[PDB]
């Protein structure tokens, strides 16, 4: 061959748009029930 | 007068507990069973930060409950070792009354209403700082002043 | 193989962290003799 070996980051750009949607959704799940949990404990620990 | 059930373990009292308005009350921290078989059914839900379980009142028993109020004018109370003087937002009862394994008595009002349990105490002089598990409109609070020792 | 496995335990941490934050929302209302828990609360969160 005349070319050079690719690596891990060389992928196709309709693969790196599915990799994209999923760990963002995925990632959302956590953040809005994080938010929740502080809510929560901030008043258990103000009204006593 | 007849809503006191004991609590033992291993032949010895350790402490009581009480049948307030609709609920079961006893304190968290006293260890073994209670005397009376039909109680000993029931399912206990616990929480740390108020030192109290609870658990629903079986139907034949209704009859037993005491009355209760949250109206807490200044005066004198009276419970079972003598009477108690409520004043500055706390309880404070003279020294000598009171030991270990004491737990889970009532202090009534004038008309037999029961406003507080009482749980440890604290050592001074010549009164004793008691430590008490209230409630008000639709919640609890607990009152502990500084030093107190667990009963 | 890995990434399926990473995946997975990270949602299951969000429905873990609901189940406990409902529990101590609650437990106020019910060792309160005579008390009755708000209609708000009592239907739609914190059930």
């Amino acid at each position: 061959a005349s070319h050079t070996t690719l690596g891990v980051q060389d992928i196709s750009t309709t693969a790196m748009s599915w990799v994209q949607k999923i760990t963002g959704g995925v990632g959302l799940i956590v953040a809005v029930a994080a938010l929740i949990l502080i809510v929560v404990l901030c008043v258990s620990f103000s009204r006593h | 007068n007849d809503c006191i059930f004991e609590v033992k373990h291993e032949g010895k009292v350790m402490g009581y507990a009480c049948l307030v308005g609709d609920k079961v009350m006893k304190p968290a921290h006293v260890k073994g069973t209670i005397d009376n078989a039909d109680l000993a059914k029931l399912a206990f839900k616990r929480s740390s930060k108020y030192d109290l379980e609870c658990a629903q009142i079986p139907v034949h028993m209704k009859s037993d409950a005491s009355k209760f109020t949250h109206e807490k004018p200044e005066g004198y109370y009276n419970w079972h070792h003598g009477a108690v003087q409520y004043s500055g937002g706390r309880f404070t009862i003279p020294t000598g009354a009171g030991k270990p394994g004491d737990s889970g008595r009532p202090i009534f009002d004038n008309k037999g209403r029961v406003v507080a349990i009482v749980l440890g105490g604290a050592n001074e002089g010549a009164r004793t700082a008691l430590s008490v598990v209230t409630w008000n409109k639709d919640i609890v609070t607990k009152i502990t002043p500084e030093g107190a020792e667990e009963w | 193989s890995v990434a399926s496995f990473v995946l997975l335990s990270m949602v299951g941490t969000a429905v873990g962290m609901c189940v406990c934050a409902r529990r101590r929302c609650i437990t106020p209302y019910e060792l309160t003799p005579g008390a009755t828990v708000p209609f708000l609360l009592s239907l739609l969160c914190c059930v």
